[PDB]
RNA sequence: GCGAAGCUACCAUCUGUGGGAUUAUGACUGAACGCCUCUAAGUCAGAAUCCCGCCCAGGCGGAACGAUACGGCAGCGCCGCGGAGCCUCGGUUGGCCUCGGAUAGCCGGUCCCCCGCGGGGUCCGGUGCGGAGUGCCCUUCGUCCUGGGAAACGGGGCGCGGCCGGAGAGGCGGCCGCCCCCUCGCCCGUCACGCACGCCGUUCGUGGGGAACCUGGCGCUAAACCAUUCGUAGACGACCUGCU
RNA sequence: CGUUCAUAGCGACGUCGCUUUUUGAUCCUUCGAUGUCGGCUCUUCCUAUCAUUGUGAAGCAGAAUUCACCAAGCGUUGGAU
RNA sequence: ACCGAACGCCGGGUUAAGGCGCCCGAUGCCGACGCUCAUCAGACCCCAGAAAAGGUGUUGGUUGAUAUAGACAGCAGGACGGUGGCCAUGGAAGUCGGAAUCCGCUAAGGAGUGUGUAACAACUCACCUGCCGAAUCAACUAGCCCUGAAAAUGGAUGGCGCU
């Protein structure tokens, strides 16, 4: 027969197998639209989550009954200490799909970012692109290399920089910087190409990817959960006091005649370290980090003209369970994904 | 059953010339060109006659359906001389019982913004077919001018106004509004 | 855009059947598919034939739609069809193919021997051209 | 000693038929330029017929059930895998043998590429019927890659344009060539045409 | 009582997107049926639909790039050219390409005009059961000798250096210098090659694919896993980290 | 019948069907046992569409509406006995 | 359980009933003549599926017309009087209904097809022309196709497919 009485189901299909992401860095699924027009940029960058707090503003939505009210809203620190492009990487439309074309690695590499390329970095020699970076003074490499750039501006289409973390100046443990794949969004691609061959082994800050109240997607790694039963995992009802064999079940799994459980009934399994891409997360503040010109500027921070005093973003006793936010940093409306300390794209 | 032969002849008039490559007639003269394809109507479109006078199509061993393209054919070709030499103009009043709907063309003839339409919010913005130039007539007060040479296109945008100005969920008895199509004359008419 | 037609008095040549290889007059139409034929001297007996197995030459001999057979014999002698046909690039690739089919062993061999060279000959004389065209262009 | 096909004016299952039976028998064969395969009927017509194809699935876990592949070399695929005994070894065994492609890619854009004649459109339809060409099918059923396989054919047919010019060349300074030395290969010319070549 | 951290609640807070094809429908041009008709050929608008997008997972599916075992015995990467010796087999000339049309096409040449030696046009001349034909083309299939003719500067030395074109899965060509050697296609003469005594898997792609073994030249100088550690992770594995 | 008007909506006397969410017939399967009602819980499908999108109809002026089409995407609740 | 055919163990031949795109032995015939396009096509005894009733969809028939005294549609001109005819008054002078139901003028108009009216009016529906230029039109009938035609895991002319 017929269920009773109608209610919408739990949880959604369009997001499982929900099972633990074999990423931890949360991939960009899709970089946007190259419209060839307006100038180059970068689409993406890397973050940390800090920790979050509160705003006041002054709202200007008019009609609504919070207008010209001070509301107050939360917020995540994203410390965003700035990239250092370390490649370019070439790819090539097909039908097929997307095939990567050439990857031109830069001279000069970190141990940030060397680190990354060991599984185990005090057991290594350390000898990862030394016979690359030889190409680098000769004439030989360096006209490969300019053959490969001409090869790329011929036949690719898409490019993507290759970028990394700074993660010297962050109060994270770890040392093993995160590369990632950033796309160049711009005008045509020799244009395109020779504004990241002019970008290489150079720091890039955050400023120059993201402006003030602009909408921007986070994508991360959901924070982890464990094995979970399915009223946790699903929100399935508790069955009530007297179940016999436990209640914090799904009583049918399914009907008897498609004689198999469906992937649509709910079942305990993994609940969190989930990859998910959370969209319009207004940037309410791109802040200043510390610097020095006689002494410190922590002011920059946390100061607004209306407050004025000698504030970081840093509360007393710092981020919980993170460090000092001693550099640039983004400040999202609302939460975000993932942990504190989790890296952010 | 099969018929033997079909035909019909299209006489073309002197000033213009017509002119096909295979079964794709390209019509030229006062106005402009006007070509359309047939591939896809399978009749064989001889041309002949000294000074190039008339347009015959033949259409062999056909049945009923197959037949009855020969004639159609050969009145698309003639539309297509009428546009070339006169060029058709599409005449369109509006009609309303209280709120006078508010036309008015703005690229060239392209755009035509129909606001006020039983007094909504909604602008209704309509473009026409490439070639088609809508402009507000005088001599006549609510009253629309299309003009154009190939006549497929003249009046699909006459339609696409008429239908852009509908009316939802009321006595379309009772509501009698909206820019119809009140005349379907040429340019120029010798 | 037709120029080969099922008139009456057109000649046909049989693409294939009992008399394939033949030419043959259109004395009168039977019927859609049908047509009643004679190839007096040419042997082939009146007889309906269908269009599908003929195939029309570029020949309209001028007789009555039906005549007794001894006229279009005279039609058909008049014209002098047979040494027209003969003289067609169409007859002369037809006579190539057969004499192509004919072909003995020792006379494949010969010709085979003959190409060899001839093609050699050209090949070279092409080869030159391209160079004067390369000089020309130079 | 492999067949390479032009999926181009062919119809679907009727070209996926003589295949069949040629890859059965040994023979490699290859398909080229799959999203040119025309399949009679009208479009809408097949666009439903496939649209039922992917309602098609195990209730329980789709992950399992029928794939449903867009690119129309995989369709194509998929109904000559239709034809041959495929769950056996030698089934399987013949479908190694057939190499399908969206468009036709580096090896056979430079390979002479024959026609079936008895599975082709201009035959086996009337004129006056409908039908729907592949492409525009796997395009709307999700195919991702039209455009992409457009803009690819036309960098090729560009590019053939160029080596037909150049063979158009030859061939005329072959015409050239046979004239200017015609009489120093006129007792070869003759016995090439004693036998029956040449006219 | 109060309560840090941590879990956690519409019991707190934040975010939830864009296209395409079209359906029903209403229309255009328009025959059938000298009119008329949304339809027959043709065209338009069109949706909580459907397909994709975004979003999640990621194939006995691919990718570019890095580093590639100094050694205390090592072991390998290329290159070229040699000897044996298991094993796995299929094969038994090649074809190096316009685009497409089908109630049409192919080739020329433009005298003439326009565009970037080509492209487009017109005009004219040829083909069209396609001979600038897959019913097709290319290639030859005994070895040598010498001694004439016709054809004659062509071929080679895995001959050697430079300049190109090729990215869709490039994997292949092309064109230019220099060294040495030869006289090869087509006819004829002129002899000779175990002529193995009528008789089967011959004849090639073949230096084939893989595994194990002897020579030269130039290169190389490891990561991974455990253990330990960490807690962004965790049932256990797994995962993220740290360690002259 | 619907003032008038067979057919907006209806529809007698007659007639042709589909359906297996009613109940009967029937007894083919299972009596070396297929756990016998309801409720809870959960998933999925169907459409014979209540609402929601797009539309044709009216005895649709508006408002309210019934009739029909595409259509099952999304919903369809809290209690008293 | 249908059709064919009834079995010692084997070679060659030939058949039946069934087939011969590919799965799969055989049409890879230059097979013959038609019919039919389906946004639910159809595709073989038993058998696994549809009816009444519809359709200028297309194809055949059958029967009757019509028209040069040049028609048929397509547009344009009139549609009256004897007459509030009679029954019915609740109003029907053509018009809710029903018995009637002819003459005149006639070129010709029914004591009226409808619209609509309390009832008229007003409008609308033959006979004939003007233009145009050969077939036109009606009523049946039976073939394919279509509407009629709604079920629950995703699905079955056996499958792939096929015009
Ligand atoms: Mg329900
Ligand atoms: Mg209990
Ligand atoms: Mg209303
Ligand atoms: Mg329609
Ligand atoms: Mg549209
Ligand atoms: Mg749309
Ligand atoms: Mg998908
Ligand atoms: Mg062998
Ligand atoms: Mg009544
Ligand atoms: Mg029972
Ligand atoms: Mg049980
Ligand atoms: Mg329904």
């Amino acid at each position: 027969s017929h269920r009773k009485f109608s209610a919408p189901r739990h949880g959604s299909l369009g997001f499982l197998p929900r099972k633990r992401s074999s990423r931890h860095r949360g991939k960009v699924k899709s970089f946007p639209k190259d419209d060839p027009s307006k100038p180059v940029h970068l689409t993406a960058f890397l973050g940390y989550k800090a920790g979050m707090t509160h705003i006041v503003r002054e709202v200007d939505r008019p009609g609504s009954k919070v207008n010209k009210k001070e509301v107050v809203e939360a917020v995540t620190i994203v410390e965003t200490p700035p990239m250092v492009v370390v490649g370019i990487v070439g790819y090539v439309e097909t039908p097929r799909g997307l095939r990567t074309f050439k990857t031109v690695f830069a001279e000069h590499i970190s141990d940030e970012c060397k680190r990354r390329f060991y599984k185990n970095w005090h057991k290594s020699k350390k000898k990862a692109f030394t016979k690359y970076c030889k190409k680098w003074q000769d004439d030989a490499g360096k006209r490969q290399l300019d053959k490969d750039f001409s090869s790329m501006k011929k036949y690719c289409q898409v490019i993507r920089v290759l970028a990394h973390t700074q993660m010297r100046l962050l109060p994270l443990r770890q040392k093993k910087a995160h590369l990632m794949e950033i796309q160049v969004n711009g005008g045509t691609v020799a244009e395109k190409l020779d504004w990241a061959r002019e970008r290489l082994e150079q720091q890039v800050p955050v400023s120059q990817v993201f402006g003030q109240d602009e909408m921007i997607d986070v994508i991360g790694v959901t924070k982890g959960k464990g094995y979970k039963g399915v009223t946790s995992r699903w929100h399935t009802k508790k069955l009530p006091r007297k179940t016999h064999r436990g209640l914090r079940k799904v009583a049918c799994i399914g009907a008897w005649h498609p004689a198999r459980v469906a992937f649509s009934v709910a079942r305990a399994g993994q609940k969190g370290y989930h990859h998910r891409t959370e969209i319009n997360k207004k940037i309410y503040k791109i802040g200043q980090g510390y610097l020095i010109k006689d002494g410190k500027l922590i002011k920059n921070n946390a100061s607004t003209d209306y407050d004025l005093s000698d504030k970081s973003i840093n509360p007393l006793g710092g981020f919980v369970h993170y460090g000092e936010v001693t550099n640039d940093f983004v400040m999202l409306k609302g939460c975000v994904v993932g942990t504190k300390k989790r890296v952010l794209t | 059953m099969k018929t033997i032969l079909s035909n019909q002849t299209v006489d073309i008039p002197e000033n213009v010339d017509i002119s096909l490559k295979g079964r794709t007639v390209i019509v030229k003269g006062p106005r402009g060109t006007l070509r359309r394809d047939f591939n896809h109507i399978n009749v064989e479109l001889s041309l002949l006659g000294k000074k190039k006078k008339r347009l015959r199509v033949d259409k062999w061993w056909g049945n009923r359906k197959e037949l009855a393209t020969v004639r159609t054919i050969c009145s698309h070709v003639q539309n297509m001389i009428k546009g070339v030499t006169l060029g058709f103009r599409y005449k369109m009043r509006s009609v309303y019982a209280h709120f006078p709907i508010n036309v008015v063309i703005q690229e060239n003839g392209s755009l035509v913004e129909i606001r006020n339409f039983l007094g909504e919010k909604y602008i209704r913005r309509v473009r026409m077919r490439p070639g088609v130039a809508c402009s507000v007539s005088q001599a006549q007060k609510d009253e629309l001018v299309l003009e154009g040479n190939d006549i497929e296109l003249v009046s699909n945008s006459a339609a696409l106004i008429q239908q852009a100005t509908t009316v939802k969920n009321k006595d379309i008895r009772k509501f009698l509004d909206g820019i119809y199509v009140s005349e379907k004359g040429t340019v120029q008419q010798a | 855009v037709f120029r080969r037609f099922v008139e009456v008095g057109r000649v046909a040549y049989v693409s294939f059947g009992p008399h394939a290889g033949k030419l043959v007059a259109i004395v009168d139409v039977i019927d859609q598919n049908r047509a009643l034929v004679d190839g007096p001297c040419t042997r082939v007996r009146r007889q309906a034939m269908p269009f599908k197995c003929m195939q029309l030459t570029d020949f309209i001999l001028k007789f009555p739609h039906s005549a007794r057979q001894k006229y279009v014999r005279k039609a058909w002698e008049k014209a002098d069809i047979n040494t027209k046909w003969a003289a067609t690039r169409w007859a002369k690739k037809i006579e190539a193919r057969e004499r192509k089919a004919k072909m003995t062993d020792f006379d494949r061999y010969k010709v085979m021997k003959a190409k060899k060279m001839r093609n050699r000959i050209i090949k070279n004389e092409v080869k030159k051209l391209q160079r004067a065209a390369l000089l020309k262009a130079s | 000693q492999v067949l390479v096909l032009d999926g181009r004016g062919h119809l679907l299952g009727r070209l996926a038929a003589i295949v069949a039976k040629q890859v059965l028998l040994g023979r490699k064969v290859v398909v080229v330029r799959c999203e040119g395969i025309n399949i009679s009927g009208n479009f809408y017509r097949n666009k439903l017929k496939y649209l039922a194809f992917l309602r098609k699935r195990m209730n329980t876990n789709p992950s399992r059930g029928p794939y449903h592949f867009r690119a129309p070399s995989r369709i194509f695929w998929r109904t000559v895998r239709g034809m041959l005994p495929h769950k056996t070894k030698r089934g399987q065994a013949a479908l190694d043998r057939l190499k399908v492609f969206d468009g036709i890619p580096p090896p056979y854009d430079k390979k002479k590429r024959m026609v079936v004649p008895a599975a082709l459109k201009v035959v086996r339809l009337k004129p006056t019927r409908k039908f729907a060409y592949l492409g525009r099918l796997a395009h709307e059923v999700g195919w991702k890659y039209q455009a992409v396989t457009a803009t690819l054919e036309e960098k090729r047919k560009e590019k053939a344009k160029i080596h037909y010019r150049k063979k158009k060349q030859l061939m005329r300074l072959r015409k050239q060539a046979e004239k200017n030395v015609e009489k120093k290969i006129d007792r070869f010319t003759e016995v090439l045409k004693t036998h029956g070549f040449l006219v």
